[PDB]
């Protein structure tokens, strides 16, 4: 969904289409994201 | 002689109740017809029309 404001979530409506569909079958109770990105 | 030669044996062992079914045999298909009352079956969606 392209937008016009880099600030907080905008006002509008847009539905999400299905993308991937998998028969994993597995047991889930916790999820984590991945980030690709010294301290001074 | 027979009974002494080497033999290639393969075991087709399968299990259940481990994951949703994802291995199924080939499913045949027939030709498509139009303008005639027929019994159709689209991906298991059975019906007459
Ligand atoms: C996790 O899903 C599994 C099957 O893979 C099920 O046996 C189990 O009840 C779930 N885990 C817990 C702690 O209940």
């Amino acid at each position: 969904t392209p937008i016009n404001l880099v600030r907080d979530l905008p006002q509008g409506f847009s539905a999400l289409e299905p993308l991937v569909d998998l028969p994993i079958g597995i047991n889930i109770t916790r999820f984590q994201t991945l980030l690709a990105l010294s301290s001074s | 002689g027979v009974g002494y030669q080497p033999y290639r044996v393969v075991v087709l062992s399968f299990e259940l109740l481990h994951a949703p079914a994802t291995v199924c045999g080939p499913k045949k298909s027939t030709n498509l017809v139009k303008n005639k009352c027929v019994n159709f079956n689209f991906n298991g969606l059975t019906g007459t029309g």
